[PDB]
């Protein structure tokens, strides 16, 4: 409906403004499946549509861009999402990925382990997460806000996302976190984006566009997730792979966005406005250094 | 002593073994240069583009790379595979060689000997 030719559908603003109660997610198209181009994996199609949507936002795209991708491994031991991200991002972008389980990747560096073990000296311009535990899909128990890797993600954003940077964090009906929604009010703009190839699922990507480092809006995350589910429950999305067949404008434009190092007292309203427009990144421009904490144990005799 | 993984896969394939799967095929225009190994997908009409790591025998089998450096020619790049051979990208990359002047696969694009 125009929508079928888009990469997906973003949560309309009026739904964000409601005060709904959380209900069960019952999708009309549950069990439908889009018809993927021959030989193309779901995860390639899904990340392609995600990136096609991010192309429509005011992402900061500096030289020497730094992107980190959590949850990047597959049961097949490869990283399809990382491969799409590297295709999308400007050549030379520094791309780090990670997963609990071993996998081989096109990223510049890969860390294997629980995300909680991941540390980085530097700040990042874009954080992508597909971390997910299918055990959360338990319709027999109450659907409360989840902690686990979401607690890590919230802290990682607040500590290591550059001002001006953006995030896309995968959620579902049961895999979500109230503080992560609250943190969306710390970006100049935010949404929940559903890919058209996977519209039969309660999955979405929670996107925070241009990080401001402080609340612009106070969001109640329990209410916002209820709002998200209400939207999904009342707005069936037609499964579609149409956008996959036109890749001519896929690459992220290298905007050469300015990078400055500034201290808290220096972030005035003119800076805040530049940040909000995708025109500035604030972080150190030092070398990128990462590590994974390793627990040591000796269980001999 | 050193395992010869390349020969093993070649013999496994000749024995009738099923080719390595789950190579990561990319969406692209299929209007690219057609060169063999590129920083971004460059398949032409006759090719598919794949994420390089997933097509590297050494990456995929968790074995040292056949290079004193151990550098991976494919990881972090994209490999173009003729569509007729895209059922076995790992085999193709092993059994074939890239023209060092024009960047095409010898016998699947390289017109240098003309
Ligand atoms: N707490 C969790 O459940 C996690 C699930 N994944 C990965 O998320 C990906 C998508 O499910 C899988 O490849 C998982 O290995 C994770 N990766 C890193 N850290 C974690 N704490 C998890
Ligand atoms: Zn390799
Ligand atoms: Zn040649």
């Amino acid at each position: 409906s125009s929508q079928a030719w888009q990469p997906g559908v973003a949560m309309p603003n009026l739904y964000k403004m409601q005060r709904m109660l959380l209900e069960k997610c019952d999708l009309q198209n549950y069990g439908d499946s889009a018809t993927l181009p021959k030989g193309i994996m779901m995860n390639v199609a899904k990340y392609t549509q995600l990136c096609q949507y991010l192309n429509t936002l005011t992402l900061a795209v500096p030289y020497n861009m730094r992107v980190i991708h959590f949850g990047a491994g597959s049961d097949k031991g490869v990283a399809p999402g990382t491969a799409v991200l590297r295709q999308w991002l400007p050549t030379g972008t520094l791309l780090v990925d990670s997963d609990l389980n071993d996998f081989v990747s096109d990223a510049d560096s890969t860390l294997i382990g629980d995300c909680a073990t991941v540390h980085t000296a530097n700040k990042w311009d874009l954080i992508i997460s597909d971390m997910y535990d299918p055990k959360t899909k338990n319709v027999t128990k109450e659907n409360d806000s989840k902690e686990g890797f979401f607690t890590y993600i919230c802290g990682f954003i607040q500590q290591k996302l550059a001002l001006g940077g953006s995030v896309a964090i995968k959620i579902t009906e049961h895999s979500w976190n109230a503080d992560l929604y609250k943190l969306m009010g710390h970006f100049a703009w935010w949404t929940a984006f559903v890919t058209n190839v996977n519209a039969s699922s309660s999955e979405a990507f929670l996107i925070g566009c241009n990080y401001l480092g402080k609340p612009r809006e106070q969001i109640d995350g329990y209410v916002m997730h209820a709002n998200y589910i209400f939207w999904r429950n009342t707005n069936p999305i037609q499964l579609s792979s149409y956008s996959l067949f036109d890749m001519s404008k896929f690459p992220l434009k290298l905007r050469g966005t300015a990078v400055m190092s500034l201290k808290e007292g220096q972030i005035n309203d003119m800076i805040l406005s530049l940040l909000s427009k995708g025109r500035l990144i604030i972080r150190e421009n030092n070398r990128v250094v990462i590590s994974s904490d390793v627990l040591v144990n000796n269980e001999n005799l | 002593f050193a395992v010869d993984a390349a020969k093993a896969y070649k013999d496994y394939l000749a024995s009738g073994g099923q080719p390595i799967t789950n190579c990561v095929k990319m969406l692209c225009t299929h209007t690219g240069t057609g060169q063999a190994i590129t920083v971004t997908p460059e398949a032409n009409m006759d090719q598919e583009s794949f994420g390089g790591a997933s097509c590297c025998l050494y990456c995929r089998c968790h074995i040292d790379h056949p290079n004193p450096k151990g550098f991976c020619d494919l990881k972090g790049k994209y490999v173009q595979i003729p569509t007729t051979c895209a059922n076995d990208p790992v085999g193709f990359t092993l059994k074939n060689t890239v023209c060092t002047v024009c960047g095409m696969w010898k016998g699947y694009g390289c017109s240098c000997d003309q």
